[PDB]
DNA sequence: TCGAGAATCCCGGTGCCGAGGCCGCTCAATTGGTCGTAGACAGCTCTAGCACCGCTTAAACGCACGTACGCGCTGTCCCCCGCGTTTTAACCGCCAAGGGGATTACTCCCTAGTCTCCAGGCACGTGTCAGATATATACATCCGA
DNA sequence: TCGGATGTATATATCTGACACGTGCCTGGAGACTAGGGAGTAATCCCCTTGGCGGTTAAAACGCGGGGGACAGCGCGTACGTGCGTTTAAGCGGTGCTAGAGCTGTCTACGACCAATTGAGCGGCCTCGGCACCGGGATTCTCGA
């Protein structure tokens, strides 16, 4: 048969990464001035990113016959981009 | 009635968030965000908590690490504010 | 208005929990139920699986879009008999409401209910108004622009995910980037004279006299009845080089009709096409064109008819072709 | 004895491109590519079987390597076209 | 509605197929053609094994579907 | 006392040796017992790699009017495909060139 | 006569754990006694010096406690370890201050 | 059942280097996983040199040979050394 | 009658029949010297194979090509064409060389 | 047996020339001239430093073909064509 | 809007060398058993992931305003490119010499494996003080005049 | 250069939760012995690298003229920083539910391992044609009016 069971899906969140958090973000980058037009973009490279990880945290995943993506297979999917990341393992 | 012109708040703020470590992304949007990008890789996913804070704590290293060539892209066109022009080319040049 | 993480609106939870008090609360106020969250399952569809009845009674006399599409393009009749509720699949074929309706796999509701008394019973026989102009002059351009500032509206950069208004100078509708986003969004099309007529009464006037009944028009009211895109299931493969249209302008108009961009030329002989077991919405009712929805897409500028045009799910189908689906908002056969 | 992917490279060209053909150099690049993404997939499920604590390379490692390595939709090709293959090698 | 039967060699074959019919029919069928026993045929399709017993619109084999087939190691 | 010695390639339909990407899973330590379907799903997905890769360099030469593929048209086919240039994105073809390309501005 | 390896030669590393971990991470078929007692000395002098200039980050700090952001600035500024922890992300470690002369007026 | 770590021999570094600094718990996490990368760095070197010179053991030398190759200039001029002295201080006793 | 190219022109055609091309651009004697006499504060009295010289200019032109295709970027960024000494800093320090 | 000294220069001014219009240069600096050899300098010791401790552990004197490709692959700059 | 000249491309004819083919040989893939154990599976336990609710509150947001500067236009100059002439060394051909790379044989010392014994570090507590948290004070900095 | 508001640095009370320290134990590290083979060492063949000499010409070097672009200066609008009022979810506590991570026990099918076999691939050689090269006639850029 079917799943018996909707699947309650989230979109459109990138907008919670809000212009006063690119904006900080900058500024911790030395940014001084920031166009108007760049949030989107920021966001949309944020959400490439995060894609071309979680991508990898999930194939992680899926192999160890898991269903909760744990922090150890995170570092891992980021240490294979060469984005190591100290102090998750 | 006594207003820091602009670019004096910038630089004090671009002085305050590169001398502090704390998360710049607030945390519970960036999870609702994770939690909405990896629906698409699989269904029911759960994530540790500890997994979206290693999630985030190099996503927004990143995004820093981006915003400093960014920089000094702009700079290289002889500008102050950053364009997507800047972070397209800077993207372009890291091999992205 | 308010809204959950999840999409789910006021009604949406209101219908999912099936509190009843706060549906004719919401109904009464004058919500609009034909409404779908991040998935796409409207309050009939929460109310149909969830297993309520008055709810879906005060839907049905409220003018609720029944011939709606779900998540995977499930009509409420699937869910209704997926979850096996009899009275409700029953009240759901006193309206009608295309009882042979198909899922994005294909299985009409009837491959769901694994009960006899189902299968004995189914088979009997608006927000911001964003003005911008497509390719009009310069006066013309002003003249929308002041007209959008006095309507409390903006002017976006050709296009967002926001617009519902679209203005062609001529009567036949051109074939550049602005139409077809405004075509496959299903925007209003309007000949420029909705503007002459705004401009002498400085107020709004209705988009049905003013709307083209062509293709856009058969696109606007398959937005309004909440039907899927056109290119729903449908797979698409860029090849070669395009000087027309840019394979990027192609991209943009195959990522606007929801279908997804086939990176690698789909072999018909390989498993990768023929597992795809998706359908097309819009392909003709009973022909040979909903099972294989897989297209190579080409200019036709050298490569003429390979006196082959589909083998097996793959269909090598030209640029021009494209245009004129666009055009008439149909997948026409090959 | 020298190894070289050159005698089955070219079966794969005869397959691929009934009549062409391919230069030492490119039959040294082609080996080349055969054997770096070779390595690269050994190396990810050496990898991946000591992230498991396990000691055996199954198929299941395989597939999960080169959905890591191959992008896009290059990885869903290519686990279509090792799970037909290993489907009719333990079929026999 | 016919399906592409493809062996180990490459060579593929065309044969009549119901819609609604299950794997023992079009397996015997395959007699008719090559003279290959159906105790032993063993068709392949999408990475499954599609044993006996199922019908064939379950595994969702539309038309001009290209198959497989691998023999045991004992006659091929 | 044996019967026919059907090769693990041919059983499993696809060209590249299962028995060498066996023997060179197992002697290069990166486990300590590799699986009997782990050489020939890593056979079939080098054998798909080599297909595709070998495809777009004979569609490049065809363009070329040759036959005989080269350097250069293996990098005009990898450089040309997305995923494949993401997959070789560190990898310099020996005596392949690079895309011919000029910029927009650069062009009176 | 429980004289270790790891003060044999004068170490604060274990050489046995790392002689068990090039055992079991199968590196190579065989592996020989003085490489665990060399690479517990090159992780031991990798750590003697990361660790001394974050001592003396957190002292020209002001602090007694080496934290995640002194490492960060111990990492990033030495000119050999931003080469070879070039593309490593130290959690909380935040950015060096440093400001463009550009944007100074 | 439970996890290894060099929280101990890194303390142990510490207080011979700074003997009145302490560490902290997140920074303490962050040399643990240093040290387990450099480890993996010099020994996952070391598999590729035994392999390129067809050896089947990791002797002293292709521990060195990796440590020259990753480490960047002066850290491995020093590192080398201290891998030297450690060795002769180990044959010796 | 003295027939004298545009300034710019002759450099199109250049790139032209330059980007079609396989060979290598540098000449090989010059940088099989170069390569000899910087392996020689490493290891003196160093052998080179022959495929090996070959190898790294194979490598090396390839490398001075991706930095120039990244450079002229920088240019055409700054609204120039010419390609400037602080272009190739800044396409080396964003690639991660001079950070 | 030889001494070589000052063989950057052999990298000439057209050589650099050549490489920029490959690239897709249109017009160069007089001082790419001098900044490009430098960067060349600099690749070519980062890769030559580690070919010749790649030959100094296997016990040779002859760089080979082969150690080059290795020192290329460590930097992330694979080469292919010459392992074989 | 036209006229002379350079570069690109296609067609046809020639010729050196490398790709495809064939043959002898050998060692690695195949098959057949045989045995040990890795992990698939069933089962139990516990915890952290998910969900919800209530309350506060600091950051996100919209709007008004000023001005910093991004960009376009103009002018200047300078330096890089295109070209002709001189130069020179890269390259090809040929020849010679020998240092070391590859191979093989011999041996022996180093390391895996096994049994036994023992104590070092991890889980579990448990006491304690250093950086945050607030409060008060002083110095240097930015903005206006 | 001087005056006022304010960010930033500094001294002090207390304070609490994470860091430093003590303890049981058990499992991994250390000793000792044995066996096997991987690698060190010596000898040998050749081949592949290095060095040198002679001639050629095509790339490199240099001088020169000019014009196109780099760069400085100035004006204008507009878009971004900044402040203020409003709002709106982030965040923290408190509780509850349970899905799945994690550990344990069985066993069985799968993979290591050894012996015999053979045929597919690998090295040597052998030939011929796709491709490099050159000449002629007919399409595109480019300078130059």
């Amino acid at each position: 048969g079917g799943a018996k069971r909707h699947r309650k899906v989230l979109r459109d969140n990138i907008q919670g990464i809000t212009k006063p958090a690119i904006r900080r973000l900058a500024r911790r980058g030395g940014v001084k001035r920031i166009s108007g037009l760049i949030y989107e973009e920021t966001r949309g490279v944020l959400k490439v990113f995060l894609e071309n990880v979680i991508r990898d945290a999930v194939t992680y995943t899926e192999h160890a016959k898991r269903k909760t993506v744990t922090a150890m297979d995170v570092v891992y999917a980021l240490k294979r981009q060469g984005r190591t990341l100290y102090g998750f393992g | 009635p006594h207003r820091y012109r602009p670019g004096t708040v910038a630089l004090r703020e671009i002085r305050r968030y590169q001398k502090s470590t704390e998360l710049l992304i607030r945390k519970l949007p960036f999870q609702r965000l994770v939690r909405e990008i990896a629906q698409d890789f699989k269904t029911d996913l759960r994530f540790q908590s500890s997994a979206v804070m290693a999630l985030q704590e190099a996503s927004e290293a990143y995004l820093v690490a981006l915003f400093e060539d960014t920089n000094l892209c702009a700079i290289h066109a002889k500008r102050v504010t950053i364009m997507p022009k800047d972070i397209q080319l800077a993207r372009r040049i890291r091999g992205e | 208005g308010h809204m959950n993480h999840r999409g789910e609106t006021l009604l949406h939870i209101a219908s999912i929990k099936g509190d009843i008090p706060s549906v004719e609360y919401l109904l009464q106020n004058g919500s609009d139920p034909n409404v779908k969250d991040h998935a796409g399952w409207t309050p009939l569809h929460e109310a149909c699986n969830h297993g309520h009845l008055k709810v879906v009674e005060l839907l049905l006399q409220h003018k609720a879009l029944v011939n709606t599409t779900g998540y995977q393009n499930d009509s409420p009749l699937h869910d209704a008999a997926k979850n096996g509720h009899v009275d409700i699949v029953k009240l759901l074929l006193s309206y009608g409401a295309s009882r042979n309706a198909v899922n994005i796999f294909g299985l009409r509701p009837v491959d769901y209910t694994d009960d006899e008394s189902m299968k004995s019973l189914l088979l009997l026989p608006d927000g911001p108004l964003v003005l911008i102009g497509s390719g009009l002059s310069s006066e013309q351009q002003k003249m929308l622009s002041e007209l959008a500032v006095i309507l409390k509206a903006k002017k976006y950069t050709e296009f967002d995910s926001t617009v519902t208004h679209v203005v062609v100078p001529g009567d036949a509708v051109q074939s550049t980037l602005k139409c077809m986003l405004g075509i496959l969004n299903g925007c209003w099309i309007l000949k420029f004279e909705w503007v002459k007529a705004c401009l002498r009464r400085k107020v709004c006037e209705q988009e049905e006299k003013y709307e083209i009944p062509e293709g856009p028009r058969r696109s606007r009211l398959n937005r309004e009845q909440l039907l899927p895109k056109l290119f729903d299931g449908c797979y698409f493969y860029l090849w070669g080089t395009f000087k027309h249209h840019p394979k990027d302008n192609l991209i943009k108009l195959v990522t606007a009709g929801g279908g997804q961009i086939l990176s690698r030329k789909p072999k018909p002989d390989s498993d990768v096409t023929q597992t795809i077991n998706t359908v097309a919405y819009h392909a003709r009712p009973d022909s040979d064109q909903r099972f294989c929805t897989q297209y190579i897409i080409y200019e036709d500028l050298c490569n003429y008819h390979p006196e082959r045009v589909r083998q097996g799910k793959v269909w090598k189908a030209p640029s021009s072709w494209f245009i004129d689906c666009v055009m008439s908002f149909e997948l026409l056969p090959l | 004895r020298k190894e070289s992917y050159a005698i089955y490279v070219y079966k794969v060209l005869k397959q691929v491109h009934p009549d062409t053909g391919i230069s030492s150099k490119a039959m040294s690049i082609m080996n080349s590519f055969v054997n770096d993404v070779f390595e690269r997939i050994a190396g990810e499920a050496s990898r991946l079987a000591h992230y498991n604590k396990r000691s055996t390379i199954t198929s299941r490692e395989i597939q999960t390597a080169v959905r890591l390595l191959l992008p896009g939709e290059l990885a869903k090709h290519a686990v279509s076209e090792g799970t037909k293959a290993v489907t009719k090698y333990t079929s026999a | 509605m016919q399906i592409f039967v493809k062996t180990l060699t490459g060579k593929t074959i065309t044969l009549e197929v119901e819609p609604s019919d299950t794997i023992e029919n079009v397996k015997a069928k395959i007699q008719d053609k090559e003279g290959i026993p159906p105790d032993q045929q063993r068709l392949i399709f999408a990475g499954k094994q599609l044993e006996d017993g199922r019908t064939l619109s379950d595994y969702n084999i539309q038309k001009e579907s290209t198959l497989h087939l691998v023999l045991r190691l004992r006659g091929c | 006392t044996r019967a026919k010695a059907c090769t693990r390639s041919s059983r499993a339909g696809l060209q590249f040796p299962v028995g060498r990407v066996h023997r060179l899973l197992r002697k290069g330590n990166y486990a300590e017992r590799v699986g009997a379907g782990a050489p020939v799903y890593l056979a079939a997905v080098l054998e798909y790699l080599t297909a595709e890769i070998l495809e777009l360099a004979g569609n490049a030469a065809r363009d070329n009017k040759k036959t005989r593929i080269i350097p250069r048209h293996l990098q005009l086919a990898v450089r040309n495909d997305e995923e494949l240039n993401k997959l070789l994105g560190r990898v310099t073809i020996a005596q392949g060139g690079v895309l011919p390309n000029i910029q927009s501005v650069l062009l009176p």
